[PDB]
């Protein structure tokens, strides 16, 4: 039900804005290391799409 | 003949 | 008794996503000069 | 960051968003410099 | 100066360290890859998650022409008779049927035999690749008919001339000496070995 | 005697590629490609194994004794064939013993921007990948070496 979030302390210069936003794993494509060996569904990644 | 080999 | 299947159309994806290794620090790309060396094209796996 | 239960590892997908230039140059024919920057994460002033 | 945006600069010399552990949250890079074509993260900040890190440059002055002494550390579990190496494969024409009825004469073939991989001693694997040719035998060779007399390459290592009598012209012990002297191989009319494709001829 | 050398037994003809080709630039003539059998090499070694040796002045009475403690003939199908009966067992012998190889080649240059995720990787002669390396660990030492301005 919570997700406390920790962003390393950095520089953090002209930040524009955050941008939330859901998505489900199952449909997460890896990314990196082409034929990420589970990326096991077709839905409509939407994280590149 | 002479066999050298002991047999 | 009996019935459809569903439907289940299949098919590519809006502005052909998925072909082309976009954004992976490993398959990338290198619209460099032939006859040089550094690839003006370094995508940071974070940009997407 | 709150959300409410499903039963579904989802994956919060926050955009820190931030400025990503690239600044190609190109001198004597055959070169093409590129010089990125992204700030709100630092990369290649390169 | 070695500027790293995140650090002060570290001018003049430093260490980038290129480590096969690659296992913590870089590994989503590398499932494809083994220890030896892998991606590594050279960044090595103790405040970023390896993958909130390697996406940050090193970044050395422009103004001069950075060399760099490359130091390398590698192991290796590599055997004997393994595939990679084209180990435990060799050709062998070798007698498939005496009197062939077309021709009335002996029928020979080129078989690819196949050692068991793994590290073996130099003797355990001349006696592997003849358990090899007196294991096609068995399949092409028994059903066919040839006398184990038509068996027609054996690796041996005897020097099969100890004892030969130059008056008598045949040795006289009545037995070869079996000292081994080197692995020579022992063919018949007709059959033989080919070694092109393969990297026993070394062994 | 002609077209057919008579060495001794072995174990090592092949060398090894490493690649880092993100990190330094390319030597001479080797254009920067992306594909693990085209990238530019940056240090040569030979394979870390080396063979050791052996003298087992024997070396037939233990083949003998490996032959009835092996529980069957499968290693000698024609004992009494003097022509296809187990070859005997050299006394000399050549063992292999992967040894780590801790090698430092000398300077070659570097590239201004470095990457964090790097790429490295170890390729046999023909360019392949050798599955039988388990370590690999680049050890880079930036130095300044010229001045590309005035």
């Amino acid at each position: 039900t919570s997700v406390p979030i920790s962003i390393p302390s950095r520089n953090w210069a002209a930040f524009r804005g955050w941008s939330f936003t859901r998505l489900k794993t199952k449909e997460t494509p890896s990314l990196g290391s082409g034929f990420d060996p589970y990326f096991t569904y077709s839905g409509s990644v939407p994280y590149l799409d | 003949f002479n066999p050298v080999y002991p047999y | 008794q009996a019935a459809p299947n569903r439907p289940n159309y299949i098919g590519f994806r809006d502005n052909f996503i998925g072909l082309m290794y976009y954004n992976s620090t490993g398959n990338m790309g290198v619209l460099a000069g032939q006859a040089s060396q550094l690839n003006a094209v370094v995508d940071l796996q974070d940009r997407n | 960051f709150e959300v409410d239960p499903m039963d579904e590892p989802t994956l919060l997908y926050v955009l820190f968003e931030v400025f990503d230039v690239v600044r190609i140059h190109q001198p004597h024919r055959g070169v093409i410099e590129a010089v990125y920057l992204r700030t709100p994460f630092s990369a290649g002033n390169a | 100066s070695i500027r790293y945006s995140e650090l002060a600069p570290l001018y003049d010399t430093t260490r980038v360290y290129l480590v096969d552990n690659k296992s913590a949250d870089i590994a989503s890079l590398n499932y494809q890859n083994d220890h030896s074509n892998f991606q590594t993260t050279v960044v090595q900040n103790n405040d970023f998650t390896p993958a909130e890190a390697g996406t940050q440059t090193i970044n050395f002055d422009e103004r001069s022409r950075w060399g760099a002494d490359l130091k390398t550390i590698l192991r290796t579990n590599m055997p004997n008779i393994n595939e990679f190496m084209s180990t435990n494969k060799f050709k062998a024409r070798l007698m498939v049927e005496k009197k062939n009825k077309e021709t009335g004469l002996p029928r020979y073939e080129w078989f690819e035999f196949t050692l068991p991989e793994g590290n073996y001693s130099e003797t355990m694997t001349i006696d592997l690749m003849n358990n090899a040719i007196v294991d096609n035998y068995l399949e092409v060779g028994r059903q066919n008919g040839v006398l184990e007399s038509d068996i027609g390459v054996k690796f041996d290592t005897r020097n099969f001339r100890l004892g030969w009598d130059p008056v008598t012209k045949l040795v006289m012990p009545g037995v070869y000496t079996n000292e081994a002297f080197h692995p020579d191989i022992v063919l018949l009319p007709g059959c033989g070995v080919d070694f092109t494709q393969s990297r026993l001829s070394n062994l | 005697q002609s077209w057919t050398l008579l060495t001794t037994a072995d174990v090592g003809s092949q060398q090894v590629y490493w690649s880092l080709p993100d990190m330094m630039q390319d030597p001479v003539t080797f254009r920067p490609s992306t594909q693990v059998s085209n990238y530019p090499v940056v240090g040569v070694e030979l394979l870390p194994v080396h063979a050791k040796s052996f003298y087992n002045e024997q070396a037939v009475y233990s083949q003998l004794i490996r032959q009835s403690t092996a529980l069957t003939h499968v290693f000698n199908r024609f004992p009494e064939n003097q022509i296809l009966v187990r070859p005997p067992a050299p006394t000399i012998t050549t063992v292999s013993e992967n040894v780590p190889a801790l090698t430092d080649h000398g300077t070659l240059p570097l590239r201004s921007s470095i990457s964090g995720v790097q790429r490295v990787t170890i390729t046999d002669a023909r360019r392949r990948t050798c599955p039988y390396v388990h370590k690999a660990l680049g050890i880079v030492a930036p130095k300044v070496l010229s001045s590309r301005t005035f």
